[PDB]
């Protein structure tokens, strides 16, 4: 996206974005080996990052209005400001703890903790 | 999509690392095996340490 | 260098014919086809797969068919070819060589990383192949011959593991010694 | 799709799978050869002093039953990386007990993988580690019983950290509590109904102590030393198996821009044919 | 409570030699004080036995086993249940003695308060293994 | 004497039986000479701090004691 | 780069810049991958305070290329090559 | 090379030809195993193979006068009967010793040497 510049955009969000175009990038680069093994023989800091990445690309999917039939579930509709702070308390490990399923499908951070909390709570 | 390079820089980036004690002791066992003028003389009357530096720049003062 | 395989050939089969064996080695036979090639695209003809005429095909199955084996009326002569063929990329799913493959009964593969190994002749015994086989080998090398294939063929099966000699348990090691000394 | 490309990334699969099962080969002999050491030294004098002391009836009237509020934690990997899961198990099940409550244990680990992993979560808590273990011994064993017995004197109790190798395919994690030296020497001075006279009691606490700790570390080695080139084999089969799966989805692909590239060049024969 | 007769266990961090045995009559080693035998309802106790000889007395022949064994170093203890078990750190056969072989690049030692009771001990071994072979 | 050797100087018993045996390891059978074998590494844990051997396994390396 | 146009066009020019996509989101801007860059003209064109910088600059940037990889070997490292992969990490 | 027969040219010029040739084959089959498990991990004999290996590679390199303006250092002419000297001693192991570092970019094998000693002196 060419809109996609510290100065036209405000500075924080140009942070946020390549901090999950760097973070997917490198999860990305690592893919290879993730698949001919696993990753407990990986690094620390790089299993740090494949992790952290699954949690990310979780978040990615939202449910849509018009898909509702197919999904079965509401959509969601994020708002700016809800998107860049959504996506900079879970680059700085706020959700981490909470299994990757939390955040399949959900519309804001906040959300996916209510269901991540209770995953943790029935269990 | 590139394994063959993942492979390329893990076999340099091993032998680099493994050869490259091994050059710090080829050093020490060569040179421990190969071990075994006038301002030179004056600072050591004097009992001071002197530099390879030093004794150039003496040596180029007298000269110059 | 598109007549010269047939002229040779039947200078060949004089011998033949006559009831003497005679041996015809064609070298460089692919520049043939590009050499024919070049008459069919100057020609303007339909050109077929890699720019080769729809007939490319037949140009070697008439050549080669012309060396066989007479029979004792004619006089027992005998005409053996030994075509040679260059693999760009050592790819012989390429155009020409799946024709003198098909047309062909056994194919010799020379690989070159076994030349750098060192193994000359760099004879690759894997892909190398024999339609004849024992029916041809006289009757002392048919008996060791059968034995050294199978040695062969399982050792290349272990090679695998070559560089884990001391490693592997026992008897295991000394099948991959012995084929070392093959 | 640039078959050049493809085909080198085919010959890269073909080698690791090549690689990767030669491993597994090795891993299978070296397992053999553990688990021969294993049945062979497994079960020395495990829970002799333990039956003893339990025999000892006035013992356990004058036992001190208290809950040690300060333990120590030796944790047992493999130093050679590649070994499968059980080395990812070790350090993740200290880190929860650790992570948990800090400062109250030592974290002494063995292994290359236990320590390095466990050096970036737990700085200045664990500060020695043994690694580069040339072979399992008795001997060796006790060397490393010593030196937790010297750093045990800090802590109220001690429990090793491995993998218990039950089967060749199913390793599980097990822990065991040792107390220190300064608790066993108290307690073992109680010892009355088994007479021990040839050595005087004063030097016999001290022996069988070190029995007593080299004991367990001698066998818990060899469990992990078990687990470590079974895990090994598992892992490189299940990468072997991965890296074919790998190969010949490229293979297909391979043949299917063969096709394509066929089809590309030729169409341009023709084209310029046509004119 | 209480256990039949009698049951030894001679172990081995690197083999395990008899797990549980019952044939076997009477046992005979030297202490550091003193030569004890353990045998049948002998009470409980712990023993300590330096690199000394091992006799062991069999009713049937036991396989791979001669009956006469120099160990280095081991512990002993007799359950209260009248049961004995025998831990040293290797065991041998008098026939694999090899004698005439020692003294062969370890006599050096180092003028110490521990360096004296290591040569101490050495001279000690030497002389008994020694007189084992007679 | 094992008692002694413990008392008046901290040598543990397996050290004893090590230098018991230290004076006859040749004469023992190779099976028990491969037994007699102690080597492995020792750091003192930062990212490079220390590394240290421990082979001697007789003197102050494996087993310390007050004499040494 | 092994199409027809790219590759005439590499041989016509005296040197090329090669842009990856992967340094580019990796944080990487300019994304310039100096392994495969080349200049015909070399320090011929640099000034004397740059050609001297330059060179032991191409050096160092070399190596750590080449410590990427035992970067996930890990489970140790020598106190040089901590320097050597540090100070790339600078450049 | 079609003069590369042990008829056309010497026997020991063909001899130390081909020893190299080999001693390069067998290094670089060991690469695929060394990016996997290291140098470490591989048995003394082929430790070896693989050390002088590497010098006799890195002593290929030559610079040359047309160079010295990318490298800096100036051309060299080496004879034929000083390089097949060169890299027959290598064979035999005359340079095992000395670091690989030295065996690069030299014309004749005791340039490597001169410049090993003269490093030595200078730590
Ligand atoms: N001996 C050399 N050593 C190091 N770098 C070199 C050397 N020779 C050339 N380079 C580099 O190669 C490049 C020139 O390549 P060139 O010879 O022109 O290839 P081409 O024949 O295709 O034109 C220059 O940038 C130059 O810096």
């Amino acid at each position: 996206s060419r809109m996609l510049d510290p100065i036209t955009i405000g500075e924080e969000h140009y942070t946020v974005a390549r901090g999950v175009q760097k973070l997917l990038q490198d999860y990305k680069s690592l893919q290879d080996i993730i698949a001919i093994l696993g990753v407990d023989d990986l690094s620390e800091e790089d299993k740090l990052v494949v992790a952290r990445a699954r949690k990310v690309q979780k978040f990615l999917s939202q449910p849509f209005f018009m898909s509702e039939v197919f999904s079965g579930i509401p959509g969601r509709f994020v708002n700016l400001k809800q998107n860049i702070a959504s996506f900079k308390a879970l680059l700085e490990g706020a959700g981490d703890e909470y299994p990757e399923s939390c955040f399949y499908m959900k519309g804001d951070l906040e959300e996916s903790l209510a269901a991540g909390r209770a995953d943790a709570l029935k269990s | 999509t590139r394994e063959e390079e993942w492979l390329d820089k893990r076999t340099k980036s091993q032998e680099k690392v493994y050869f490259d004690q091994e050059d710090r002791k080829a050093m020490k066992r060569l040179l421990e095996k190969l071990n075994t003028l006038e301002v030179e003389n004056i600072l050591k009357r004097y009992h001071i340490n002197y530099t390879q530096a030093l004794i150039d720049e003496l040596v180029d003062w007298k000269t110059g | 260098q598109f007549l010269a395989p047939y002229s040779g050939c039947a200078i060949g089969e004089f011998f033949r014919d006559n009831g003497k064996h005679a041996l015809i080695i064609y070298d460089d036979l692919s520049k043939q086809a590009v050499a024919y090639r070049q008459m069919s695209l100057l020609l303007r003809r339909p050109p077929g797969r890699e720019a080769y005429p729809g007939d490319v095909f037949y140009l070697h199955s008439r050549l080669l068919e012309r060396a066989a084996k007479m029979n004792d009326s004619l006089g027992g002569g005998s005409l053996t070819a030994l075509p040679v063929i260059e693999t760009q990329a050592g790819d012989v799913s390429a155009y020409i060589p799946t024709n003198v493959i098909s047309i062909t009964d056994g194919q010799i593969f020379l690989e070159t990383e076994l030349f750098y190994k060192g193994i000359r002749p760099a004879i690759n015994v894997g892909l190398s192949v024999s339609r004849v086989g024992s029916a041809a080998q006289i009757k002392a090398m048919k008996k060791i011959a059968g034995n050294l294939k199978l040695t062969l063929a399982t050792y290349r099966e272990l090679a695998a593991f070559s560089q884990f000699g001391s490693d592997l348990d026992a008897k295991t090691q000394q099948q991959l010694n012995t084929g070392e000394r093959l | 799709a640039n078959l050049k490309q493809l085909k080198i990334r085919m010959k890269a699969i073909g080698s690791i799978k090549k690689i990767t099962k030669a491993m597994k080969m090795v891993a299978a002999s070296k397992m053999k050869a553990e688990t021969s050491r294993l049945e062979n030294g497994r079960n020395f004098a495990v829970g002799s002093v333990q039956k003893m002391l339990e025999n000892e009836s006035y013992v356990q009237k004058k036992k001190s039953t208290t809950a040690p509020k300060s333990t120590l934690l030796v944790p047992i990997t493999s130093d050679k990386g590649l070994c499968g899961s059980v080395n990812s198990s070790i350090v993740r099940e200290v880190k929860r007990l650790a992570l948990n409550n800090r400062s109250a244990f030592g974290l002494l680990p063995v292994g290359e993988k236990g320590s390095s992993g466990l050096s970036r979560p737990f700085p200045d808590l664990l500060k020695s580690s043994i690694v580069n273990i040339q072979n399992v011994n008795f001997p060796t064993a006790a060397a490393i019983a010593h030196q937790v017995s010297t750093q045990g004197a800090g802590y109220d109790q001690v429990t090793l950290i491995y993998n218990h190798f039950k089967n060749a395919i199913s390793y599980v994690v097990k822990h065991q509590e040792l107390l220190p030296r300064a608790q066993f020497l108290n307690l073992f001075k109680y010892v009355t109904r088994h007479e021990a006279v040839e050595p005087e009691l004063e030097y016999s606490k001290n022996y069988f102590f070190e029995l007593y700790m080299a004991s367990s570390v001698y066998n818990a080695l060899l469990n992990s030393s078990a687990s470590e080139q079974a895990s090994r084999m598992n892992a490189m089969e299940n990468a072997s198996k991965n890296a074919g799966e790998i190969l010949s989805k490229l293979t297909l692909d391979y043949n299917k821009a063969r096709q394509a590239k066929i089809t590309m060049e030729l169409i341009e024969i023709i084209s310029g044919a046509s004119i | 409570t209480k256990k039949q007769k009698m049951e030894v266990t001679l172990r081995t961090p690197y083999k395990e030699y008899l797990a549980n045995f019952d044939g076997f009559s009477r046992i005979t080693a030297k202490t550091n004080e003193a030569s004890l035998v353990i045998q049948n309802k002998t009470p409980a106790s712990l023993y300590v036995l330096p690199p000394g000889p091992l006799k062991i007395r069999f009713t049937s022949e036991v396989k791979n086993v001669s009956g006469d064994f120099l160990h280095t170093g081991g512990w002993v203890i007799v359950h209260a249940d009248n049961t004995c078990e025998i831990n040293v750190m290797d065991l041998f056969d008098r026939k694999e003695v090899r004698a005439d072989q020692f003294e062969k690049g370890n006599i050096q030692d180092l003028d110490t308060l521990a360096g004296k009771y290591a040569a101490k001990s050495r001279k000690s071994t030497v002389r008994l293994f020694t007189k084992a072979t007679t | 004497c094992i008692e002694f050797a413990f008392k008046k100087a901290g040598i543990p018993i397996v050290r004893n039986f090590l230098h018991s045996t230290e004076g006859v390891i040749y004469g023992l059978p190779q099976r028990v000479q491969r037994n007699l074998a102690i080597n492995y590494t020792v750091k003192q844990y930062k990212e490079g701090k220390a590394v240290s051997a421990k082979t001697i396994k007789t003197l102050q390396e494996a087993f310390p004691s007050k004499g040494d």
